[PDB]
RNA sequence: AAUUGAAGAGUUUGAUCAUGGCUCAGAUUGAACGCUGGCGGCAGGCCUAACACAUGCAAGUCGAACGGUAACAGGAAGAAGCUUGCUUCUUUGCUGACGAGUGGCGGACGGGUGAGUAAUGUCUGGGAAACUGCCUGAUGGAGGGGGAUAACUACUGGAAACGGUAGCUAAUACCGCAUAACGUCGCAAGACCAAAGAGGGGGACCUUCGGGCCUCUUGCCAUCGGAUGUGCCCAGAUGGGAUUAGCUAGUAGGUGGGGUAACGGCUCACCUAGGCGACGAUCCCUAGCUGGUCUGAGAGGAUGACCAGCCACACUGGAACUGAGACACGGUCCAGACUCCUACGGGAGGCAGCAGUGGGGAAUAUUGCACAAUGGGCGCAAGCCUGAUGCAGCCAUGCCGCGUGUAUGAAGAAGGCCUUCGGGUUGUAAAGUACUUUCAGCGGGGAGGAAGGGAGUAAAGUUAAUACCUUUGCUCAUUGACGUUACCCGCAGAAGAAGCACCGGCUAACUCCGUGCCAGCAGCCGCGGUAAUACGGAGGGUGCAAGCGUUAAUCGGAAUUACUGGGCGUAAAGCGCACGCAGGCGGUUUGUUAAGUCAGAUGUGAAAUCCCCGGGCUCAACCUGGGAACUGCAUCUGAUACUGGCAA
């Protein structure tokens, strides 16, 4: 409707696309981690955890994951590897 | 933002402003944290016209509160005594 | 909002002189007082208990020239004030500005005093008060303005002020034509024959 | 100190939890008679030491399940 | 000083006393209707169709973030009529600025409505497992690069709405890289995580002579605090129905995984078989809740329009996206009903914002003026926006104030009505006479709501700088929608200004005439069938008064649900009689506890409202200062007589 709501519509669409991509990459890295924990692999899962840590902290800082969630992930996953190793 | 601001309470064509401390996104005559003085722009030429608790104002500005232009003008009017 | 009719008729239903035509002459002499308030006025009423209470309230209102919502508000204010509600009610009726102008001899009647008050001929404390029911505080000076001073009425009215009893709670002085309401009138200082317990009991039913 | 309550165990049979009836003794607002009045509470206990018919003190904590915001401190008076 | 507070009557009977119902007298209202209507002040105004909506406004702003120039006005340069001295035209964002666009912030506030919701809500009191844009304090960082994409241009699809394709460009847009804590994870060892510039001014130096460089202001990032706001939990309280007694399988709990900002059946797998319920679950009807309002002596009863706090909703049903915050009134998506446009392929809309329409209804307002004030958004500010708000319009809808004159005046005029025809009454009423001008009308004068903001100085601070900026004084023009304002003065003349109900008893106030169980009246008792104080008219009176009556609704009276504060032999009312569980109550003495109870303290019980003492509007209504109050709850400290617990 005829306003500056049109601009918020198009910006929220653009940011929807950007956030969906970054959120999807973050979730795939976390799937790498506890999909490596599905098999009994310690150092493979540690390599995947070191691969996911900067991106989850980074998406926490960029403002789309709200860092407590960031913390939870790494906390949960650390538990999984010292349940395993 | 919390704001020390005026809030219109008198009758029609006869305002009495009460200076309060409100969360700034409330209504004018709505919800406030504490009232801290008043300002009658008439009152008569008698004694006061305005009293205003400077200790609580200094407390809230210490907390981070902002002050509108009228309340700043009233503090610049009642400076310490006059 | 005020009466505007035959006055001595009101004074004749009550059976008592309500001072409604004080004016030039002496005691009525052309009223046929007591005799006939209407066509069947020669009949004795055999009045009820509601009739005596009602008729007492009407006596007081028709004296002071007050209508019912205003009188009723005086009863509420006299009730809430501390003390004796009959005496408080007469103290509220006696502090009326038109009454104080009548007591000082500035008007011949209370309606003439009410027209002096109404036609901006009266100041209290050096400010002109246009209102019949202004409530005169103690230690006030109420006077006539320079306009409507030395008009005939007030002079004649002061002429008939000496025929009456000179109320104790005033400073009547007619030289300068200014007066001082000094204190509230005591119940024992006024009129002695109105029964205010009847109007307390009238409003308390 | 902490605010706590006392009550008795009304039933027992649940997997590391208990339920406690509290007896508050309150005056009727209209009638002016002091009337007993209960408050059943789902109360947590680690390792379920208290059985049925006990008396136990009880404090409030974070939520531990649906209702269940209460946890014991001291089991007293277990006498059967 | 803050509770000075309580009325009855009519009607059962031939009469009585009691019981008992019905009814009246009071106060109130978002009121409507009937008759009447002068002025002002302050308030209030769709209670019904959460029905459908024409039209106009209700949310924008910033160039001191960025590419840029669509206009407007200048500047520079060129050419021309050339009056060689002024105009016309053109290239240049060069400048003040600015359409469109990117970007930041706001559109989650403000404003509306009460549909749903009987307890995921509200009120009161506790709590822990939290997030928090803007605002504030502290500690520090703010280095070095890259790829894009709008706008723009060129085609192109479409009736339109709206797109598509190919190139170009910027940033405080976006992304890496470095850096790394008193940050995240981890027991540690360690691992890992961010950023953005812009503006004002300037001595010297270096200029690829655009600017580097210095300084100030402002912005960015990280962490820890604070304040505010929000999310979550518990206990108690907050309608009616038992002619609704069983309800519940993610249901109740546990373990582990996931999820959220955060605890949690929030979710899933497995294990246990619980959980709720007669202290009323479940079902059904109704309903937004509160501060409060009305009534009441009070306790209560009814209610929750305005004003303020909370919740919920935004055509209907659902969903998420962006964001600090929404599952979003003037956002997105889908579906549905309706309405509209169409080239028939498809599109568009959402007044329960403010005015306004149509409809519904007994009923409820202007398609107004202004941002001057107060507040909000944006902005360094100027300022722009603001149907919030200030005001104005209409309406007796309420409350309050004032007016319609005042004094005199007996020939007790005339006329009306009654009359025992003597007179009485209307009635000092009118007329006459003498005064006054409130308000309305006319003409002048004229506060206050106006504080700020702008432009020059002077001083101080900062600094390399006597710049720039900030602060404080001083000076100069100014800033009012209301508004021919409030108010004051002058003018002319009583001149423009009184109705409505009632008169048998209750209930204040009476006769005549007309009608004759009719016409009709009525709240109850009941009037009217020929001399009606009850009907209809007249005279007279009574009550209220710019109002007055009727109707609807609430409380009172009603001690006719009785807690305060009732009853049960015969008026209604003792189960047909017992036994007895849960429940209620419990002799007497001592000791302990202190739960009830009592006393004090602290925190809270929002503000307004009620009450008290004051203050301002000429008074009043109204506004307002301080107190009291909010009868409560929680915690701590005590007392231990009574009740309870425990022991004897």
């Amino acid at each position: 409707n005829i306003k500056s709501a049109k601009k918020r519509a198009i910006q929220s669409e653009k940011a929807r696309k950007h956030n969906a991509s970054r959120r999807s990459m973050m979730r795939t890295f976390i799937k790498k981690v506890y999909a490596a924990i599905e098999a009994g692999d310690k150092a493979a899962a540690q390599k995947a955890f070191n691969e996911m840590q900067p991106i989850v902290d980074r998406q926490a800082a960029k403002g789309l994951i709200h860092k407590n969630k960031a913390a939870r992930h790494k906390a949960n996953l650390t538990a999984q590897i010292n349940k395993l190793a | 933002m919390v704001t020390i601001r005026l809030a219109r309470h008198g009758a029609k064509k006869r305002p009495f402003y009460q200076v309060v401390v409100a969360d700034s996104r409330n209504a004018r005559n709505g919800r406030f944290i504490e009232r801290v003085g008043f300002f009658n722009p008439i009152a008569s030429e008698k004694e006061e016209g305005t009293r205003l608790d400077l200790d609580r104002i200094a407390h809230w500005v210490g907390q981070g509160a902002t002050i509108s232009d009228r309340v700043a003008a009233l503090i610049k009017e009642v400076n310490k005594a006059a | 909002a005020r009466y505007l009719g035959p006055k001595l008729k009101l004074s004749r239903r009550e059976g008592t002189d309500l001072f409604l035509k004080s004016g030039v002459r002496a005691i009525d002499t052309k009223c046929k007082i007591e005799q006939a308030p209407g066509q069947h006025g020669a009949r004795k009423p055999r009045l009820s208990d509601y009739g005596v209470q009602l008729r007492e309230k009407q006596k007081v209102r028709r004296i002071y020239g007050v209508l019912e919502r205003q009188f009723r508000n005086y009863y509420k204010e006299a009730a809430r004030l501390k003390g004796n509600t009959g005496e408080n009610l007469l103290a509220l009726l006696e502090g009326r500005l038109d009454n104080v102008v009548y007591r000082m001899g500035f008007g011949a009647t209370r309606a003439e005093a009410r027209q002096l008050v109404s036609h901006k001929a009266i100041m209290v404390n050096g400010r002109v008060v246009n209102i019949a029911s202004y409530q005169v505080s103690p230690n006030d000076v109420v006077s006539i303005r320079e306009k409507a001073k030395k008009q005939s009425r007030v002079k004649a009215a002061l002429e008939l002020a000496e025929q009456r009893e000179k109320p104790t709670w005033l400073e009547v002085d007619a030289g300068k034509m200014e007066g001082t309401f000094k204190r509230k009138p005591e119940r024992s200082d006024l009129s002695a024959d109105i029964n205010e317990h009847l109007i307390v009991e009238l409003y308390s039913k | 100190k902490i605010r706590t309550l006392q009550g008795r165990v009304v039933s027992d049979k649940m997997e590391k939890s208990i339920v406690v009836a509290i007896e508050r003794f309150v005056k009727h607002p209209i009638y002016g008679k002091f009337i007993k009045r209960t408050t059943k509470l789902h109360v947590h206990d680690e390792n379920n030491e208290c059985g049925i018919g006990d008396v136990v003190e009880i404090r409030e904590c974070r939520p531990l399940s649906k209702t269940k915001s209460w946890t014991l401190v001291r089991v007293v008076e277990k006498a059967v």
